[PDB]
C-alpha cells in the first residue's frame, strides 16, 4: 500500500497498466519484460503500443516480438539512472528511493520543458508561414 | 522499437 | 516531501505536532525526548498533556517533569516495535519499513477492537441492569 | 506518567 504517485515504482503495477498489449508468450517484450525494463503503457486511439519509462518519460513505439525492452530503453535513453539500479525494490533503503524519486521529479519537469519547447516552436512556424503567405 | 511519431 | 500517514514515522513531524507543551528546556520530557521515544501530542479540553505513541497508540497524560519519555513507553507499553528500531528512518529499507506499517495497521485496529469491545460491555451492563430492574419490580 |  502505496500512494498513488509512487505506484510506477512497483514493477506489479507497471505490468498492471498492459492490457491489449499485443506480444504476450512467446515475444522478447512480454508485459513482464516491459515491466522489468521501467516501461508502463500509455496507449492513444492514435498510437496504441505506446510504452514509457516511468523514471526517464522516454517514450517508444513500434514494438516488434523480438525487441528486447531493456536493450531498447539503453538505445534510446542511456542516461536513465532506473537502468542503474540493480538492486530490488524492498532492498532498496529510504534514501536510496528518496534519492531516486527526486532525479524523477527532475527527469518530468525536463520532459514538460522539452515539450513546451517543441510546442513553441511548432507555433512559431505556423506564426513565421503565416506571415509569408501574407507578404506573397 | 523507435522514438515517437 | 511524503505522504501524510506516513509522517508520523518522522521524528521532525511528531516534534511539531508539540503545539504548547508546557514541559521545555530544563525538563527530561521535552518536545524533543517525547518525539524521540515515538509520542504525538494530542491534547483535550479535559487532558491538555495527552500524548499518544504513533505506532502502538498507548496513551499517556500525567506528565511529569522528570519524566523519561522513552522509559515510560517502556513501562507502559512494553511489546511496543518501534522501540524496537535502531536505525534511523532513512537507513531503513523499504521492506522492513513496510514490515513497520503492517504492524502499525494491525495495531490501530487492535486498540478500535479493543476500544468496541469496552463500549459494548459498558451498554450490555445498562440493559442487563434495565432488565433486572424490571423483573424485580 | 500514567496511563488514561
Ligand atoms: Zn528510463
Ligand atoms: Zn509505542
Amino acid at each position: 500500500t502505496l500512494p498513488p504517485a509512487w505506484q510506477p515504482f512497483l514493477k506489479d503495477h507497471r505490468i498492471s497498466t498492459f492490457k491489449n498489449w499485443p506480444f504476450l508468450e512467446g515475444c522478447a517484450c512480454t508485459p513482464e519484460r516491459m515491466a522489468e525494463a521501467g516501461f508502463i503503457h500509455c496507449p492513444t486511439e492514435n498510437e496504441p503500443d505506446l510504452a514509457q519509462c516511468f523514471f526517464c518519460f522516454k517514450e517508444l513505439e513500434g514494438w516488434e516480438p523480438d525487441d528486447d525492452p531493456i536493450e531498447e530503453h539503453k538505445k534510446h535513453s542511456s542516461g536513465c539512472a532506473f537502468l542503474s539500479v540493480k538492486k530490488q525494490f524492498e532492498e532498496l533503503t529510504l534514501g536510496e528511493f528518496l534519492k531516486l524519486d527526486r532525479e524523477r521529479a527532475k527527469n518530468k519537469i525536463a520532459k514538460e520543458t522539452n515539450n513546451k519547447k517543441k510546442e513553441f516552436e511548432e507555433t512559431a512556424k505556423k506564426v513565421r508561414r503565416a506571415i509569408e503567405q501574407l507578404a506573397a | 522499437a523507435r522514438t515517437k511519431q
